[PDB]
């Protein structure tokens, strides 16, 4: 390199250029961005009451949903756990006959 | 904090009616309730409604998510109370849903209405938006409700809705039952309800119905065929219809798996790429038949809207919680296709957000779960709106207790 | 003999290494919370039957001030603002726990002109400050820090600019960031690196 | 192609939280503490697997971990820690 | 099913009982691991990190710091008759040694006021 470097160097005024061009077109960094907000918090606030105590019982309702649903399938495979263990214990009645047997 | 409340969400396709505190409601039916003049005599249960006989003519008490015939409104409130609820009013406070755009003129004379006609100790009427925040568990965030009649974006920041933010737009379930209405008819399909078959036999796919008429038929009105043929049009819906994934490609769209459906009258056939170009003009109603113009906004073109009208130091908090809600929204890969149409307009800064409601009981009962678990609340107490304090300040204390 | 009768790996561990009459009744309750004296029930206990409602203290209101006609006649008369303008500023602040971003909405286009977020909480927190410097003992925190409405219109202005950036200032902007840097270290190595080797071919 | 590898710090920033409120751990403190209780696993696991060896015996139970704490740990230091397991196994099989 | 309880909980530990016997069954110790070794293993894992944990708060405290570092754990270590019984061939990364006060400096010798 070190020759004909202007091809290479040019570009950057180019790009300098193009970058005042969008500095004018909506601007590079926006002038005075947040640089003061002096509002100040109500004491507690009866709506922030409300949303703390909204969150609350909403995670509970919906915790509460799932653990319905759950407990309705733990029933559910509880009672068909039932009845294959009447007929499972049926079949270990006939087992138990060949214990008996056996001892 | 809990006391036995009942939270009526009168919705223009179901009403949803239960006790405060519940994880879902205790009776659901149609809002087209059928009816007949004889004074008029209306029927709020499904067994009583879908039935061969006694014209009633479906009146809808209530359209565009507002009270129409306060007649009618009472009917069903009457019937309510007293066929699923079965319930002295003036034992249990009421909180009922209303449309954010709803005229303060109705809010008054509903809140009246609940005062001097069922006496009841408290009211409240919250807005459908409001309560959809309130059971998604955000305070702050947009409600994106595709309902029967229209899809509205409802901007709601710290439990109040912005109207200034409401976009509300056509295509809702009515668009889609004429969009399934147009279909069959171009495929030479019979829309034939059940009320009308007597006894099918099993054809071939794609072959003519073989089906007997029943001799002794109901007097039905053109209205309750209507009605009938709706209900049927919304099953093949729930049944058929898919939203695609991106941006509806007919080359792609012929690339899908069928989906086979029975009609009633016993014809079946499968269908392709026509039940995915229906859904499509929910979010594009450009390529609409019928539609021409460019003024409807679609799902995410409401979206934005609703974001765009609301003040900027909000709209982060707003696309951080775009809580989406309603029936419509339960057909296939609606979600998949809004959250990647928003997330391809919503800017870089602003974190996109969907919330992962999406059951069935989640989706169409948001709004009366809202309520449910408002209405449970002790702090909920201190703003009821009490007998004493309509007598006193009459029917505008809609306006200053719930506004 | 062994004494064992427990847990086998507890015993080896240990041993190896040597009426109600609460009834629960439908009760009704008045919320101190409210003024109407609206009677409401609840599912309490028989133990505390008439005691106040606990929730009752989450009823703290937010601090708007109220003011006579005459102490508005004579300090907050502004001629761009009348009364009927005015009062249901206070009034939506009371009403919705004094949110600016819920006021804007509930303002009354139709009696009233549009006014824009900015403006209307400038209007109220001069009238806060006046209220304030024209009292003495109350001790109405009377250096209030009123924002600057200019500021804070810019600051809209500026960002609601940064907003809408779809067809390039949000894609091709990906060219002025890169240019944040090059500006900032190609514009430094090249001025300032010559200035410094036109100083060393000086030296040498 | 994710490649995670897990940690104690987990049970030991609550355990010290629960000992030590106010006081916390850095990283660095947080992994030495991992790495001795990694080596003390290691080591009560070694002593029983040869405890039970020594005894023909295949399987690691309770008390032989409980002889290795004993062996292992010096002075008026085993004591403790083997009170605190007997109290967790008793309480563990009570199903609490 | 029913509400699936952890190992650690019914114990009442902190460190995982799960994590502890998984280690040890696929760590090929043994055969067959018993079902109380691993509750025994994370007990006394739990007690010696809360007994260093306390030696190391302690240590900070009296250094007026909040966070723990290696020199709290090294002086901690170092100062129990115990657990420097137990950790005397272990090395602790930017730790450091039980120092000596410089005090005695004064008392003996000090810059005069020669060119002072
Ligand atoms: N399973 C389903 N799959 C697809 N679409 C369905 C399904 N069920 C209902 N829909 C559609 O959803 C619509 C009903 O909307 P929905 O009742 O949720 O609105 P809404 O909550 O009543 O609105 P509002 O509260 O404003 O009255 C129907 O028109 C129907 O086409």
């Amino acid at each position: 390199k070190s020759h004909a470097e202007i091809a290479e160097q040019a570009k950057h005024e180019a790009e300098i250029e193009t970058r005042i061009a969008e500095l004018r077109k909506e601007g590079f960094w926006s002038l005075k961005r947040l640089p003061k907000v002096p509002e100040p918090p109500r004491p507690k606030g009866h709506w922030d009451y409300l949303c703390e105590e909204m969150q609350w019982l909403s995670a509970d309702f919906a915790q509460e949903r799932r653990w319905k649903r759950g407990v309705a399938r733990k029933v559910v495979r509880m009672v068909i756990r039932h009845h294959e263990e009447q007929r499972q214990k049926e079949e270990r009645a006939r087992r138990e006959e060949q214990a008996k047997l056996r001892r | 904090d809990e006391v036995g409340a009942l939270v009526f969400d009168i919705g223009s396709y179901t009403v949803r009616a239960g006790y405060a505190g519940e994880d879902c409601p205790k009776v659901d039916f149609p809002t087209a309730i059928g009816m007949v003049v004889e004074g008029p005599t209306y029927y709020i249960d499904t067994n009583a409604l879908r039935v061969p006989r006694e014209n009633m003519e479906a009146i809808s008490p209530l359209k565009n998510g507002m009270v129409e015939d306060w007649d009618s409104f009472q009917a069903i409130l009457d019937h309510t109370y007293k066929m699923h609820v079965k319930s002295e009013a003036s034992l249990h406070p009421v909180l009922m849903s209303e449309a954010p755009w709803n005229t303060r003129a109705k809010r008054e004379k509903l809140t009246e209405l609940m005062f001097e006609h069922y006496n009841i100790p408290a009211f409240f009427l919250c807005k459908t938006a409001v309560l959809t925040a309130f059971a998604n568990g955000r305070s702050t965030g947009l409600i994106l409700d595709s309902g029967a009649t229209h899809t509205t974006a409802i901007p709601v920041h710290d439990g109040y809705v912005l109207q200034q933010g409401i976009v509300k737009s056509p295509l809702a379930g009515d668009f889609i039952t004429m969009q399934c209405r147009e279909l069959f008819q171009e495929m030479n399909i019979e829309l034939v309800p059940p009320y009308m078959i007597a006894s099918k036999e099993a054809v071939r796919e794609g072959s003519p119905a073989n089906w007997k008429r029943k001799e002794k038929l109901p007097q039905v009105t053109r209205s309750w065929h209507n009605y009938m043929c709706n209900c049927v049009i919304q099953d093949f819906q729930a049944s058929v219809l898919q939203v695609s994934d991106s941006t509806y490609d007919e080359q792609v769209a012929a690339q899908m798996p069928t989906v086979h459906y029975e009609f009633p009258n016993g014809y079946n056939c499968d269908f392709g790429a026509e039940r995915l170009k229906i859904p499509e003009g929910l979010f594009d109603p450009s390529n609409v038949k019928g539609l021409s113009g460019n003024t409807m906004l679609g799902v995410s073109h409401v979206v934005t809207t609703s974001v765009g009208m609301c003040d900027i130091d909000i709209r982060p908090g707003l696309y951080g919680s775009v809580i989406v809600a309603g029936g419509n929204t339960l057909i296939q890969s609606f979600t998949d296709r809004l959250n990647r149409e928003l997330s391809q307009k919503t800017p870089p800064s602003m974190r996109l957000k969907l919330i992962a409601n999406n059951t069935t009981v989640e989706r169409r009962f948001s709004s009366w779960i809202g309520g449910s678990i408002l209405a449970s609340l002790g702090t909920f107490q201190q703003m009821w709106i009490s007998k004493q304090e309509y007598e006193e300040g009459g029917k505008q204390c809609v306006e200053r207790k719930c506004p | 003999k062994r004494p064992e009768g427990m847990h086998r790996e507890v015993y080896a561990l240990l041993y190896s290494d040597k009426k109600k009459v609460r009834p629960w009744k439908w009760m009704p309750f008045t919320n101190p919370a409210r003024k109407d004296g609206a009677m409401f029930f609840h599912w309490r206990r028989a133990a505390e039957e008439g005691k106040d409602y606990p929730f009752a203290r989450f009823n703290k209101t937010v601090q708007v001030p109220v003011y006579s006609e005459q102490e508005y006649q004579l300090y907050l008369h502004d001629d761009a603002w009348t009364k009927a303008e005015t009062d249901h500023l206070f009034d939506l602040s009371r009403r919705f726990d004094l949110r600016f971003v819920v006021i804007h909405d509930r303002y009354d286009h139709q009696q009233f002109k549009k006014r824009s977020v900015e403006d209307l909480k400038e209007r109220y927190y001069h009238i806060c400050a006046k209220l304030a410097n024209v009292r003495a003992v109350p001790g109405t925190d009377l250096k209030i820090p009123v924002f600057d409405a200019g500021h804070e219109r810019r600051r809209k202005e500026q960002l609601e600019r940064l907003y809408n950036r779809t067809p390039e200032q949000v894609a091709e902007e990906e060219y002025l960031l890169q240019e944040l840097r090059k500006i900032e270290a190609r514009k430094k190595e090249r001025e300032k690196r010559s200035q410094d080797l036109q100083k060393l071919i000086t030296a040498a | 192609k994710r490649s995670r590898k897990e940690s104690y710090s987990v049970y030991v920033y609550k355990v010290l939280k629960q000992v030590h409120p106010d006081t916390g751990i850095s990283s660095k403190a947080m992994g030495i503490m991992n790495s001795f209780v990694n080596d003390i696993f290691e080591r009560i696991a070694g002593e029983a697997s040869r405890l039970a060896h020594y005894n023909k015996r295949s399987t690691i139970t309770s008390r032989e971990i409980q002889t290795a704490v004993r062996l292992l740990l010096p002075g008026e230091l085993a004591k403790h820690a083997v009170s605190e397991g007997t109290k967790a196994v008793t309480k563990y099989t009570s199903s609490k | 099913r029913a509400k699936a309880k952890s190992r650690s909980s019914r114990a009442g530990l902190q460190f995982p009982v799960g994590r502890v016997h998984r280690l040890l069954r696929k760590g090929n110790y043994a055969e067959r691991v018993g079902a109380g070794a691993p509750v025994y293993l994370a007990a006394v894992l739990e007690y010696l990190t809360a007994e260093i944990l306390e030696l190391a708060g302690n240590a900070a405290r009296d250094n007026k710091k909040t966070r723990i570092i290696p020199r709290h754990l090294q002086l901690a270590i170092r100062n129990d008759e115990e657990l420097n019984k137990l950790l005397g061939r272990v090395t602790i990364a930017q730790g450091g040694v039980l120092p000596n006060i410089q005090a005695v400096l004064l008392p003996k010798k000090t810059e005069s006021h020669h060119k002072a």
